[PDB]
């Protein structure tokens, strides 16, 4: 995703 | 050559849309409970549930204006989570191309009408 | 005046991070096959895992050195994930200020202990 950021 | 042949044909589609397994987690607005940076990516959320009620409501004059939301649907999913790897990315492009595939005939048909009037 | 009493204080504060919840995420090496683009950003990775075993091998000559690889592993955090929002960001801030109020009275007795030597 964006960083530990996203959906996975 | 009905002008409003696509408020049906639309309706249809995203029941077909709600029964497919891909549109699971398009179903309803991101849990920015559970995702509480999403609008530090995302300026505008999008869903196929709110696509359905502003439908319902009428508040889409054509076809075209219906897509717009549907296509931010699919850029708000790319921008959050591009990983080609992800679960998400491969229902993403699976329910897209679906869309895409559904929608190119109540477009054409859509504009064909359009015409004569 | 004990030049030696940061060793064995360093390896229990490094026990009290291990404990706290917030350590989780950085208790190991990030993971460059879930986070292929980490070393894009990433010039020098670093992990509590890391410091707790430089430090077991007598690989720190102070505690300044230790304090230096730990104040790392925040400079990664906020380097990667950004987002004030993120739950990593919060636990970031939590940790360090945790790690900070401890490790300032293991510095200020060093270097006292050192001014006598």
């Amino acid at each position: 995703g964006r960083g530990k950021g996203g959906k996975l | 050559y009905d002008i409003q042949a696509w408020k049906k044909q639309c309706e249809e589609l995203l029941n077909l849309i709600f029964q497919c397994e891909d549109s699971e987690p398009f179903r309803q607005p991101v849990d920015l409970l559970e995702y509480p940076d999403y609008r530090d990516i995302i300026d505008t959320p999008m869903d196929f549930a709110t696509v359905r009620e502003t439908l319902e409501a009428g508040n889409y004059e054509s076809p075209m204006e219906l897509c717009k939301d549907v296509r931010l649907i699919f850029s708000n999913s790319k921008a959050y989570t591009p990983s080609k790897r992800s679960r998400i990315y491969s229902m993403s492009l699976r329910l897209s191309a679906f869309f895409e595939e559904h929608i190119s005939s109540v477009l054409s048909d859509y504009k064909s009408a359009l015409r004569f009037h």
